[PDB]
């Protein structure tokens, strides 16, 4: 289950979960479906080489599933674990057995942000 | 997973620490990040069993917390009561209890509703050692809490700073720009 | 209307009202300024006229 | 020089000097507002500030609110309770969430 | 009568709460495994579809 959140110009934050398998990574040219197993788009030491569009087959927003849903990840973002996001974006099941837990309540309800 | 096994030997991981910065290094009562090993993996899984993950140490919420000599952050998001300080004249000696989460009903002073409001901002609990007039902070976010410190204006100036908060601005400008512009052009 | 109309149905984004009574002292003065410009024109005129 | 404590408490902890506080100024006002009647009468913990047949002095009680307020940074709710007596007193003033 | 008047009477139902607890469980916990940061963290996610999530 991958959980993602996005926020639109007038401050409303919407949060979907949507499972591994449904995701459907495009080329570089977004009119196509790049080859799930040999994709291109991560650069050799872990960031993004281009803005990476992936379309979700069904996606549960607001408790409303719809299909076909064309997202997007800018260039111009951090990545972390980029063996995650690559297994995330061609759609694999990831093995979290090798797991440890941190506890940091660093993140408060609502917390502000600059993507506003 | 040829491909990804084959780049993950150059991929690199990135902190996951952003903005929001740690907690523990602004919050007296958040513990410093500690990591659990998980134990062995059960080799039977009981219908009836329960976890043996390691315990996590557990904070009950304080009644309220003293006062941070301008280290103060709120352990959660408060209402900004407003946008401007209280200009209050406080007794010396006098225990004052100055609401944290900003929905108080008695002003800048805890009114109960800390404990009604799903919140961890707990009332700061403070004494005064000279009598006379102090400016009591409003937006709830001010460093120097209970004690304003002109982080209002910064906090106005974010409000502007948003897209939305500038439309709402600008709109309530052009309205009131609206009449100014009526009594301009009355006489025609 | 475009509100109500948009995001509180269910399907969409309904809120948990956990508020158990209503706790308004003067909102019916300040909403009533409104019909009180009314009368007044309405005042106005009518003695204006008569 | 003395660092106060840190503990907020301090009253509730320590409820002999609290007594002690609370039957000092008491006595204080007492002499101060009627002298003729308090002057002799050494003030403890069960003294009560009523009549012989059990009647409270509205005035009385006040002062002794009044006192109590000024000594320990607090507000008295005169309408909901009425400082009769020492453990009155007592009671009120630990039941206060601020006290000093 | 004198057997009855030389043993107590059963008691008469009395309406004061005891040491009352909490109805529901405990206050959740400033830090822990659950806070109520993420009880908090909950009204801004609330929908009821027609289908399962
Ligand atoms: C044609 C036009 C062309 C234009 C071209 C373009 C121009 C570009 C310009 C660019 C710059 C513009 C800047 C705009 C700023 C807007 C943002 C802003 O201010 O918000 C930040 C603001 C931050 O505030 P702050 O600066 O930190 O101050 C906080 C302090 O607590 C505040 O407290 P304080 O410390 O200031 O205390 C005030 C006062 C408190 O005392 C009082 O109670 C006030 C009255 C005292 C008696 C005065 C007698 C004279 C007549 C007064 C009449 C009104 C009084 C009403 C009292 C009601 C009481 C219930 O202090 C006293 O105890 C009394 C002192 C009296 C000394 C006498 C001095 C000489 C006479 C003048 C006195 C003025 C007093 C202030 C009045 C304020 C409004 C009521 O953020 C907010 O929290 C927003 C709150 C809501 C604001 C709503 C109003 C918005 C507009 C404000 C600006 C007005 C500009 C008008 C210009 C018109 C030109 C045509
Ligand atoms: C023989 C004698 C006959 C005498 C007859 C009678 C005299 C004539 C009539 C007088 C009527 C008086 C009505 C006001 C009652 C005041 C009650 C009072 O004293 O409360 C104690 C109250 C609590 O005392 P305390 O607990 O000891 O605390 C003391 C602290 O210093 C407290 O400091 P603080 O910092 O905590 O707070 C102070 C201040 C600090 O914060 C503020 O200033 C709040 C608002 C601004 C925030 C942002 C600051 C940055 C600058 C903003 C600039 C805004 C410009 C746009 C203003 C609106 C559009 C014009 O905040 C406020 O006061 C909050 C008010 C918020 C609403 C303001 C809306 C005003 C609407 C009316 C505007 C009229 C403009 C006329 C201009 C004429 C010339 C062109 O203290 C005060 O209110 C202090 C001020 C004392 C009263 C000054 C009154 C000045 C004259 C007002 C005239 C109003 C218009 C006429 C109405 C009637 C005739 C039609
Ligand atoms: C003969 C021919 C003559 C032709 C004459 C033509 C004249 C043209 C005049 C153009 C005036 C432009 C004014 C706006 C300038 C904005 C500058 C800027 O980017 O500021 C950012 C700065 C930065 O602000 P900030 O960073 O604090 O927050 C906003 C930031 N954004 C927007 C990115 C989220 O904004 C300000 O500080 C405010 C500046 C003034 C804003 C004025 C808004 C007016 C809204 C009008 C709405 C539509 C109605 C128009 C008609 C009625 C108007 C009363
Ligand atoms: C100012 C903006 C409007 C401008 C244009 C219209 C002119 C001004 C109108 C002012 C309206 C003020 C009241 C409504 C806004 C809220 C303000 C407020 O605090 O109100 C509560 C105040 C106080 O009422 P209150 O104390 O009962 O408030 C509620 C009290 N608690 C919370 C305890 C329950 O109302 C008033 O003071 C109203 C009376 C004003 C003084 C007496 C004269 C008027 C009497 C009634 C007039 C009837 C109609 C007249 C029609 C014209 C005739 C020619
Ligand atoms: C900052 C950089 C940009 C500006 C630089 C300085 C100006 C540069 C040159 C501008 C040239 C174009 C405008 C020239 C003036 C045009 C004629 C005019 O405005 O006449 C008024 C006209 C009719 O109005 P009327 O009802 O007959 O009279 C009302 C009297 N109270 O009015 C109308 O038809 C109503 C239209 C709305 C007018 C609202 C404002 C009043 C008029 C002000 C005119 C002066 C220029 C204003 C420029 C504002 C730019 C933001
Ligand atoms: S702190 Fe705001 S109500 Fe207790
Ligand atoms: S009111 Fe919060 S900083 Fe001035």
């Amino acid at each position: 289950v991958a959980k993602i959140e996005t926020q639109s110009l007038a401050g409303d934050r919407f949060t979907s979960w949507v499972e591994t398998y449904q995701f459907h990574p495009l080329t570089q040219d977004q009119k196509n479906f790049d080859n799930q197993d040999n994709a291109e788009f991560l650069e050799d030491e872990g960031q993004l080489k281009y803005e990476l569009g992936v379309q979700l087959d069904n996606l549960q927003e607001m408790g409303t599933t719809s299909q076909d849903i064309v997202i997007n990840f800018m260039k111009e973002g951090t990545v972390h674990h980029p063996e995650l996001f690559e297994a995330i974006v061609k759609g694999y099941n990831i093995d979290t057995s090798d797991y440890v837990i941190n506890t940091a309540n660093n993140l408060r309800a609502r917390e502000g942000n600059h993507n506003h | 997973m040829s491909a990804i096994l084959k780049r993950a030997a150059k991929y690199k991981r990135v902190s996951s620490i952003l903005c929001e910065g740690e907690a523990h290094l602004r919050d007296p009562f958040t513990p410093p990040p500690v990591i659990l090993k998980p134990p062995a993996p059960r080799k039977d899984k009981k219908p009836d069993d329960i976890t043996d993950f390691p315990a996590q140490k557990l904070i009950p919420l304080p009644e309220s917390i003293p006062y941070q000599e301008g280290k103060y952050r709120p352990a959660s998001i408060p209402m900004v009561a407003g946008f401007f300080p209280y200009n209050c004249y406080l007794q010396q000696g006098k225990v004052y209890s100055w609401c944290s989460c900003g929905i108080s009903q008695s002003g800048p002073w805890c009114d109960g509703l800390c404990n009604s409001v799903v919140t961890r901002c707990r009332p700061v609990v403070f004494n005064v050692s000279q009598s006379g007039y102090y400016k009591i902070c409003n937006c709830k976010f001010s460093a120097n809490a209970p004690f304003c410190n002109n982080t209002h204006r910064k906090m106005v100036r974010y409000h502007h700073q948003t897209h939305r908060g500038f439309y709402e601005i600008w709109g309530a400008a052009l309205f009131v720009l609206g009449w100014v512009y009526m009594g301009f052009n009355y006489y025609t | 209307i475009l509100k109500v109309a948009r995001f509180r149905v269910l399907k969409m984004r309904p809120k948990i009202s956990t508020s158990y009574r209503p706790h308004g002292k003067w909102g019916d003065f300040l909403a009533c300024i409104i019909p009180l410009i009314w009368c007044i024109n309405i005042l106005t005129n009518s003695n204006l006229i008569l | 020089y003395n660092f106060p404590e840190y503990r907020t408490g301090g009253v509730q902890a320590n409820p002999g000097i609290t007594a002690k506080r609370i039957i000092k100024c008491i006595g204080e006002r007492l002499r101060k507002y009627d002298p003729a009647r308090w002057e002799n009468v050494p003030i403890t913990f069960k003294t009560h500030f009523r009549d012989e047949n059990g009647y409270s002095d509205v005035a009385t009680s006040i002062q002794i609110h009044d006192a109590l307020e000024r000594e320990f940074g607090i507000d008295i709710k005169d309408r909901l309770a009425l400082v009769t007596d020492v453990e009155t007193a007592f009671y009120i003033v630990m039941s206060h969430h601020d006290p000093l | 009568v004198q057997s009855q008047h030389s043993v107590p009477a059963s008691p008469i139902r009395n309406q004061r709460h005891i040491n009352p607890v909490r109805e529901s469980g405990p206050l959740p916990s400033y830090d822990g495994t659950y806070t109520m940061e993420d009880i908090r963290a909950v009204f801004y996610n609330t929908t009821v579809g027609r289908d399962y999530c």
